């Protein structure tokens, strides 16, 4: 039916087991669209807030309209190889 | 008045002062055609349409601000 | 089971096209009913083939889950592995389509030897099919230099006053590039013991080794897709081939340079990738602006559409090489809506007005829109589909590249918008002059177009509109797999 | 239908009258292409060839293949796209979101309340859209806090 | 006068102007068709008989019987 | 409701345009007109319920782009702003529509006009109720589409189908921009959705919303004819008068002063961008107004007409004043639209069917309903006190002094100039029309009549609006304090206060009294001291005169330094590179040196033992050699070679 996103971290894998290293690329990504799909949720309010409110959208849809961008720049998709291929810590 | 070719160019649009013998007998047909057009945009219009100011009530949205405050 | 269905069936289409001409050479003249009215029996047999090559990949189109990440339908024949995922499904698809097109295109314009022209016609669409649904660097580039063969031989043939010299240029231009990749391809086979391309995804090279193979991968692409300045063979070849040979060429072998950026460059090579990026841009934005103001100092009518072709593919690579979603997709679009309209484009340059004016100079003709009404109204059409026209999928492919590219580099992707100023001018200028004054003077009345052209059109129009207006048929499969070429690490 | 009799009166009315340039009852059979004797494949060539050098644009033998065979399998194409049971990854991360919306808050009724509420088409148009839906307080609940374990999957720091 | 005669009648009910429409129509009833047929099975469309999407499950194992071979 | 205000006619485009030739041709102008009158009358129901009752509409059809975080739907609302773009645009389209059935009636090619005019129709109606970015960009680029077809409509004429592609190719420099500028919105914002962009104009970084307004600006520039890109502008003359009384009244035309509206809660927060509005139109309002005092065609001196008044609406935009600009833009929709179809049915209405304004002259008793049509809508044009205009032009240039700037003050006489020379090629007009001795050969007076009812309807029903529209639509979009948020004003910026209480008196007749008494001097000159205006004696009047009669020469610089020298840069890329050094590095280079070596080479093959015994003697210098000189040798062996 609704099949769920098996987490696996990249950094308890090791890299060989092939069937391994699938989990951790396709875990990585779908928790890439669900920050996605929360952006839209997020900014499907701020559209509704903005016209209700008229000419009070400037303090009715403040903090929204915040959060928004606040996390705009990293609510993308963002590809596992960049952080398969890289090890952050070094 | 002048002869210009009408035989064989048979555009969408006839060209050339184009108005077949039986106009009378097909434009009833697309009246009825374009009437009934203008009825299903009507009943598709308004069935679909919605007001965006009113969709979410002022208490709704005065506490969506208090969440991601 | 699909490339296994597929390959053979046409083997034993080929040898049943082979049998039923050839066995009546022997020592008696051909009074045969086969090739009773120019082989009517034996085009016929080679146009349900083509139709039935799309029946197979629909087959397993049905099975195909849009949602799970990496490549389905994993098979191994001739050992070799076999799979298709997001981005091979509508390349293949698209590529199966225009078989049919490109046989019909010729279907009463030849002199002679049609069993030779449909046979090579469907080994060239095969071939292409199956060069999106390889698992290897080695197997991409067999299906990526066996079309040469039959592609060298349809062009001197069935080709025009100057054959001999587009010959040439399709067969060495196409393999003194490739085999540049050769030597890259060769690399990592000696290095890594292995071509298959998840097992080369997951290695990274020093920063040395990556440019050396990117190098050698992009001399090949740059070459395939005409890419200045090694475009120059594009428009002497398009010029001379036949109908079917300049349909499938700008329509699918255009197409596997942006395909082979997918495979060969993204994820094996992604941090090189990154650094290369900015010198993409620099040559492609520079293909675009030189390639759209040549076209307008040209002469030769399908030459015209020639250099046409090479700007809304500089539009594709500076889309796919944009580091994001949006450049990716909007890339991958563009390439299924060029991959009709440029071919309708030449049906109705080469196909109409060639096949019965038996001319190519741009100076002939004007003003057809007085006597060839239908003829003008899908010139328009097609030149507005041509340009960016929002309710054409051009538009689409077009505008996310666009912004693709804003996204990666705001500056120098900036001038990528050059392409919708551009394409409007030696565009409509073609089409303006064309449909513009008098009726010429040098031109009899003839026939207009007839059932044949106008079902091209018409179904060469239709996948293209549809995809302008809901794209989200094409988006909703790459969206998965366009994800996994994206390389960034954000902290 | 070949009728090799009728086949020479089509021959006999060339000969009739020699000259040239100063059929309805005509038809052939798919076993006709390959196992006729050479005397009769000789002849059938003399008669179509002089027929038509008698002599707008019709009847080319691609009509009945592409209308039966090409452009059924474009309504192929066309239906599958439009009517496949096959979730898009961004519309399943749509799904998705609800339902790690659903099981963290289950001390919220009227979160599950709204959610059991919210039918298969409804659910990615949360939104003030056509649909009449009660969704305020799932768009709450989205607005108040992550529901990703994204943070989860990256052990390392700088 | 300009005494301009009418033109040939014509038949606009003709092969080309009809089929348009017909594909119109068709895609309206199967779109209906298809609206009614997932309430109807629990959100399966009409084309359910034909086939089914594959489950992660079932391709995972071809994945891995085919990196084992590569490997 | 809403529904079928958008797409009806569309769906009377096509009836004609695809079944014309089954429904003739006068079955085909009339249903292609009621197409549009039923979406008239649903656009006066909508303007009710959502300017009175404050109701808003909005149809979702279905998604477009769903690419990550950017969706984009095929949505269509109907707010305030875009309701007070309908009332212009539909109900003249309707009127333009009614007057094209007796002004056509003898083109053979009628089934096809109207299919076009229509197709505008509802291009434009689709670009006015966008509620995103990108419908409006679809409406937006099929402007140029539908107009490319109408300007070059007579195709066998050449300078009318090369001035369609003129009008085609300098609006997609526009369009060029504007596809520039929404890649920014999107890579700013993440959406080009009105209601997520404008939501964030106070927190969006300035250099960002500049850059982006810029582009709009440039896009807007094409449309709205303004100074740099309005050759376009007089060369849309090619194409019929209904074409000209629909694209420079409530349509194409003004498509660019409605974006900069649209996008008023972000063009407020960047300073830079209406200032560069501002002094837009001050030059263009100037220059048109000079070059139309000059010109001798009926139809180029209305053409520079709209120009100049478009340009007004540019002004008010610059301080800030949205709503004076709106409601100019609804008023100049009517008093012009009024002058084409009345110039249109001068040269009907003579059977020589001229346009130059130079072969008329004492029309006014022969035809004096067309007389009375202009002369109405010339004092509207006018801003005479009481008329439309006046409620609409004159406060837009009592604002040009009211912000109290410096920039503010220079355009307030470029203005106070356009204000006058607006009443002084006015008269121009009329009299060279209707109050000049006749020029036409007398058998023309002889048959110089009226036309028909149906070409008279029209020009009476827009004579009332040009008279009583703007005093009643005055308070909706001028009053203080009216609702009007779908336009932001600054609080900064509201400088309506100072406007109306601190101009001196003079101001507010300054315009009028230098209109009246301007042209009553022009008039006496022109009709009892008429030696003066013949300016070949003074070279400088003749050199003046021959200045702004050939459009300040931006013709003649457009086509010659820039047109042919970006032609030229395609000649020398096709020369010197695609022909030139991509030749010599190719297939014609590579063809001389494989001939010059393989020349060399072949001499060496031919039967001698001598030869054949020197090279084997030769090699063993290789033994020889120590092996850090085979570099060398391979130098010496290419040398040899030549
Ligand atoms: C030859 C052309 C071939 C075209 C093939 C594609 C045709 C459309 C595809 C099938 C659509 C079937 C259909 O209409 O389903 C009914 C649908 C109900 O869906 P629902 O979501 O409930 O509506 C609310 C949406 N806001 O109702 C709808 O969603 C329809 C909404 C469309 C409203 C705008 C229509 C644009 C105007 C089109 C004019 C030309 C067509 C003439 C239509 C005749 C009626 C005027
Ligand atoms: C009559 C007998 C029929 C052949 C039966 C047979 O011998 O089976 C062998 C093989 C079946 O495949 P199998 O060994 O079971 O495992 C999959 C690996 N292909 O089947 C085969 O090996 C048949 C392969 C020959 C068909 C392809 C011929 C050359 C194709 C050239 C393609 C060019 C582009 C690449
Ligand atoms: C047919 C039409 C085709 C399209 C038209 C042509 C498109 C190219 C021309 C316009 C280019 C797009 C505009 C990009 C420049 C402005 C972008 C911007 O706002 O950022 C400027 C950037 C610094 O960013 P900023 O926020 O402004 O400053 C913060 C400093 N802490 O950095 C800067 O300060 C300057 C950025 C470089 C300036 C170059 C801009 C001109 C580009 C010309 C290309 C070569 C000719
Ligand atoms: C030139 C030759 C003629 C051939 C080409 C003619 C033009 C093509 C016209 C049709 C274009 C094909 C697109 C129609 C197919 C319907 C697309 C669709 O799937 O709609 C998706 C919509 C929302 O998606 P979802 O919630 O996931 O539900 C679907 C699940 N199966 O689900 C729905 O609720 C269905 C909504 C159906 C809406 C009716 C379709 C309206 C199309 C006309 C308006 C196009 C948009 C407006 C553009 C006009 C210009 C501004
Ligand atoms: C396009 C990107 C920028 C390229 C700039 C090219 C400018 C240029 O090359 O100008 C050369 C051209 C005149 O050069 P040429 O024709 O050789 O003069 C011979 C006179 N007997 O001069 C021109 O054609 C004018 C070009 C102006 C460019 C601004
Ligand atoms: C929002 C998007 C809406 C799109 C739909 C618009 C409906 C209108 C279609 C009517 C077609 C028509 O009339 O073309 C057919 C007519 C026929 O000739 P005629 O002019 O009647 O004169 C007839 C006398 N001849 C024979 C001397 C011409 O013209 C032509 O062959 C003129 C050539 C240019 C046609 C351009 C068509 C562009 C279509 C739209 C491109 C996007
Ligand atoms: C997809 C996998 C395909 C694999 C099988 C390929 C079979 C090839 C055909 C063999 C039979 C043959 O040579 O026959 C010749 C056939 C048919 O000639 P015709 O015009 O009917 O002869 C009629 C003669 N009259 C007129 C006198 C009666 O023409 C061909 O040469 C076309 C196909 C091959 C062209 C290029 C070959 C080079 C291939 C290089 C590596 C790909
Ligand atoms: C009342 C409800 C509305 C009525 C209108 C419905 C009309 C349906 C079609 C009937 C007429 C017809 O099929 O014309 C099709 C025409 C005419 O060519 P043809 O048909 O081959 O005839 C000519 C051949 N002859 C001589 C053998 C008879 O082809 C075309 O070039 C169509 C060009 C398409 C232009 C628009 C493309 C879409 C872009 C915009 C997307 C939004
Ligand atoms: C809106 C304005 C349009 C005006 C009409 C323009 C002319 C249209 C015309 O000609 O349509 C032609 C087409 C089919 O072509 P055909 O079989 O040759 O039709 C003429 C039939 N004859 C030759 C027997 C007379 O039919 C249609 O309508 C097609 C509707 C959409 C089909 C969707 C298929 C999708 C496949 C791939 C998707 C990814
Ligand atoms: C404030 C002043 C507004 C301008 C009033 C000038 C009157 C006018 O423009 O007309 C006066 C004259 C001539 O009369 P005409 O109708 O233009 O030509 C009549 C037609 N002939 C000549 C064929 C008979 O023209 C001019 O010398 C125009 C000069 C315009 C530029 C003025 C200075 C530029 C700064
Ligand atoms: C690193 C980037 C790689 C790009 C691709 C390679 C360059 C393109 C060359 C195509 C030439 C062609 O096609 O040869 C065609 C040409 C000439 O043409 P023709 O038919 O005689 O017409 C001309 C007729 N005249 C001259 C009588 C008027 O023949 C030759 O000169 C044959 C020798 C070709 C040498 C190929 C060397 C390749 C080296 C590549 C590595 C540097």
């Amino acid at each position: 039916d609704h099949v769920r996103s098996p987490n696996v971290s990249f950094d308890d894998i090791d890299y060989n087991n092939s069937q391994d290293l699938h989990n951790a690329q396709e875990s990585l990504l779908r928790e890439q669209w669900i920050r996605v799909s929360a952006l839209k949720v997020c900014r499907k309010a701020l559209e509704s807030c903005y016209k209700t409110s008229g000419p009070n959208h400037y303090e009715d849809c403040r903090e929204i309209a915040e959060k928004y961008l606040n996390m705009l720049p990293d609510h993308r998709i963002q590809g596992f190889l960049g952080y398969q291929k890289n090890d952050p810590s070094k | 008045h002048h002869i210009h070719t009408p035989s064989y160019i048979k555009p969408p649009t006839g060209g050339w002062n184009f108005t077949p013998a039986n106009w009378k007998q097909n434009t009833v047909l697309v009246l009825v055609g374009f009437t009934a057009c203008c009825v299903g945009l009507y009943k598709l219009g308004e069935a679909g349409s919605y007001n965006p100011k009113l969709k979410y009530k002022e208490e709704e949205l005065s506490r969506w601000n208090q969440s991601a405050k | 089971m699909l490339v296994q269905n597929l390959i053979i069936f046409n083997i034993i289409g080929i040898v049943l096209l082979v049998l039923l001409n050839n066995n009546n050479n022997g020592i008696l003249n051909k009074k045969s009913l086969l090739t009773i009215k120019n082989e009517l029996k034996l085009k016929q047999i080679g146009l349900i083939i083509s139709i039935i090559n799309i029946l197979i990949i629909i087959e397993n189109w049905i099975g195909f889950n849009s949602n799970y990440y990496g490549f389905q339908n994993i098979e191994r024949f001739l050992n070799i592995y076999w799979g298709i995922d997001g981005i091979s499904l509508l390349l293949v698809l698209l590529t199966l389509i225009l078989g049919p097109i490109a046989i019909l295109s010729n279907w009463k314009n030849l002199k002679g030897y049609y069993t030779y022209y449909v046979i090579s016609i469907n080994m060239l669409v095969i071939l292409m099919a199956l060069n999106f649904i390889c698992l290897d660097l080695v197997s991409f580039y067999i299906l990526f230099e066996s079309t040469l063969a039959p592609l060298f031989l349809l062009i001197g043939i069935y080709g025009a006053n100057n054959k001999n010299k587009a010959a040439y240029y399709v067969l060495i231009y196409t393999l003194a590039s490739s085999l540049f990749m050769l030597l890259s391809i060769v690399i990592y086979y000696i290095i890594i013991n292995s071509t298959d391309y998840i097992y080369i995804n997951n290695i990274i090279l020093s920063i040395n080794l990556q440019s050396l193979l990117f190098i050698g991968i992009i001399i090949g692409i740059a070459v395939k897709t005409p890419l200045m300045p090694v475009h120059t063979w594009l428009p002497t070849v398009h010029s001379e081939s036949p109908l079917g040979g300049s349909i499938l060429l700008a329509g699918v072998i255009l197409k596997l340079a942006i395909y082979g950026v997918i495979r060969l460059l993204l994820p094996n090579l992604s941090e090189i990738s990154m650094m290369f990026t900015p010198i993409i841009y620099i040559i492609s934005i520079l293909t675009l602006i030189y390639s759209s103001l040549i076209t307008l100092k040209q002469t030769d009518l399908k030459v015209i559409i020639a250099y046409s072709s090479i700007s809304h593919l500089a539009v594709c690579m500076i889309g796919i090489f944009a580091n994001n979603l949006i450049g990716i997709n909007g890339s991958l679009i563009l390439c299924l809506a060029h991959g009709f309209v440029s071919p309708a484009l030449f049906i109705l340059v080469g196909g109409i007005l060639y096949d019965r004016y038996h001319n190519r100079l741009i100076n002939y003709y004007q003003g057809l829109s007085t006597f060839m009404p239908i003829f003008s109204i899908y010139l328009v059409v097609f030149s507005f589909c041509n340009t960016g026209t929002p309710l054409s999928g051009n538009f689409v492919g077009e505008f996310l590249s666009i912004t693709g590219a804003v996204i990666r580099h705001p500056i120098i992707g900036s001038l990528t918008a050059a392409s919708v100023l551009l394409s409007a001018c030696y565009q409509m200028k073609l089409t303006n002059r064309l449909t513009g004054s008098v009726f010429s003077q040098y031109l009899h009345i003839t026939n207009d177009v007839t059932n044949r052209e106008i079902f091209l059109l018409n179904w060469l129009l239709i996948p293209t509109i549809i995809i302008g207006i809901y794209p989200s048929f094409v988006t909703n499969i790459l969206n998965l797999a366009s994800s996994t070429l994206i390389y960034s690490v954000l902290i | 239908a070949f009728n090799l009799q009728l086949e020479k009166e089509i021959r006999s009315k060339i000969d009739s009258l020699p000259k040239l340039n100063n059929v309805t009852n005509r038809k052939l059979s798919l076993t006709d292409y390959l196992f006729q004797n050479a005397a009769n494949q000789a002849l059938y060539v003399d008669n179509e060839a002089d027929l038509k050098e008698l002599d707008e644009n019709e009847n080319e033998g691609w009509e009945k293949i592409m209308y039966v065979g090409f452009v059924p399998t474009m309504i192929l194409i066309f239906a599958i796209v439009l009517f496949k049971d096959d979730k898009s990854i961004d519309e399943w991360a749509m799904d998705e979101l609800l339902l790690r919306l659903k099981e963290k808050n289950l001390s919220d009724v009227e979160l599950i309340d709204e959610l059991d509420k919210l039918s298969k088409s409804h659910v990615g148009k949360i939104g003030a859209s056509e649909i009449n839906k009660r969704d305020a307080v799932i768009i709450e609940r989205i607005l108040n806090g992550e529901y990703d374990q994204l943070s989860g999957l990256k052990k390392k720091e700088l | 006068d300009h005494h301009t005669p009418l033109g040939p009648a014509e038949n606009i009910f003709n092969k080309w102007n009809v089929t348009p429409f017909v594909w119109l129509f068709a895609t309206v009833g199967i779109f209906q068709w298809d609206k009614s047929h997932r309430e109807s099975h629990d959100g399966k469309g009409i084309l359910d008989f034909l086939g089914e999407i594959k489950v992660k499950e079932s391709l995972d194992t071809y994945f891995k019987e085919y990196q084992t071979k590569v490997a | 409701m809403i529904l079928l205000c958008i797409f009806t006619p569309f769906l009377g485009s096509l009836i004609s345009g695809f079944f014309g030739r089954y429904i003739g041709v006068n079955s085909s102008k009339w249903i292609v007109c009621l197409s549009i009158f039923v979406s008239v009358v649903s656009t006066y129901i909508l303007f009710i319920d959502v300017i009175f009752n404050e109701i808003e509409y909005t149809y979702n059809i279905m998604n477009w782009l769903n690419v990550e975080y950017l969706v984009v739907d095929w949505s269509f609302t109907i707010d305030k702003l875009s309701v007070s773009m309908l009332v212009p645009v539909v109900t003249v389209s309707f009127l333009v529509h009614l007057y094209s059935v007796s002004y056509m009636s003898h083109d053979p090619h009628q089934q096809r006009f109207f299919s076009y005019l229509s197709m505008f129709t509802f291009a434009m109606i689709v670009l006015v109720t966008g509620d995103n970015y990108l419908i409006l960009f679809v409406g937006w680029e099929f402007i140029g589409v539908a107009s490319y077809l109408l300007i070059s409509f007579w195709f066998t004429r050449f300078n009318a189908v090369k001035s369609g592609l003129s009008a085609l190719l300098i609006n997609r420099f526009g369009d060029a921009l504007l596809v520039l500028g929404l890649s920014y919105l999107v890579l700013v914002t993440g959406s080009v959705n009105y209601n997520t962009v404008f939501a964030l104009g106070s927190y969006l970084d300035v250099n960002m919303i500049t850059v982006i307004l810029i582009c709009f600006l440039v896009a807007s520039m094409a449309k709205s004819a303004q100074l740099g890109l309005h050759s376009w502008l007089l060369l849309a003359m090619e194409g019929p008068t209904p074409v000209s009384s629909l694209l420079h009244a409530a349509c194409l035309v003004i498509a660019g002063v409605f974006l900069l509206m649209r996008s008023s809660p972000l063009l407020e927060y960047t300073p830079i961008v209406l200032l560069l509005i501002l002094w837009l139109g001050g030059l263009s309002t100037l220059i048109s107004g000079l070059i139309a005092m000059v010109s001798n065609d009926i139809k180029k001196i209305i053409a520079l007409s709209t120009m100049s008044q478009v340009g007004i609406m540019m002004i008010a935009i610059g301080v800030s004043c949205y709503n004076l600009a709106l409601f100019h833009l609804i008023c100049h929709s009517f008093f012009k639209a009024l002058l084409f179809m009345s110039a249109g049915s001068v040269i009907h209405s003579i059977i020589s069917e001229y346009q130059d304004i130079r072969m008329y002259g004492g029309f006014r008793q022969f035809i004096p309903l067309a007389y009375t049509c202009i002369f109405i809508a010339s004092l509207s044009l006018m801003a005479i006190p009481g008329l439309t205009g006046f409620y609409s032009k004159d406060i837009i240039i009592e604002s040009m002094y009211g912000e109290y700037t410096f920039s503010g003050f220079i355009i307030y006489w470029f203005a106070l100039i356009s204000a006058t020379c607006t009443s002084l090629y006015s008269i121009r007009l009329i009299y060279y029309t209707f109050l000049n001795n006749p020029n036409s050969p007398k058998y023309i007076y002889i048959n110089l009549k009226e036309n028909d009812i149906v070409l008279i309807t029209p020009m009476i029903i827009l004579t009332i609006l040009s008279i009583f529209g703007g005093y009643l639509l005055r308070d909706i979009y001028l009053g203080m304090g009216s609702p009007f948020n779908e336009l932001f004003i600054h609080p900064n910026n509201l400088s309506l206060i100072e406007t109306e209480f601190s101009l001196p008196s003079i101001l507010k007749v300054l315009p009028l009294i230098t209109g009246l008494g301007g042209g009553l001097i022009l008039l006496l000159i022109y009709e009892f001291n008429y030696s003066l205006f013949l300016v070949y004696n003074n070279k400088n009047l003749s050199k003046l005169y021959s200045f702004f009669n050939q459009k300040i020469m931006f013709d003649q610089l457009l086509n010659n330094l820039i047109l042919r020298s970006g032609l030229n840069i395609g000649w020398l890329l096709n020369v010197h590179i695609d022909r030139g050094i991509l030749q010599l590095f190719g297939p014609l280079g590579l063809w001389k040196l494989s001939t010059f070596i393989s020349s060399k080479l072949n001499k060496l093959v031919f039967l001698n033992i001598g030869f054949i015994l020197e090279i084997i003697v030769l090699s063993w210098l290789l033994i020889v050699f120590k092996v850090s000189l085979l570099k060398y040798i391979l130098l010496l062996i290419i040398f040899i070679i030549l």
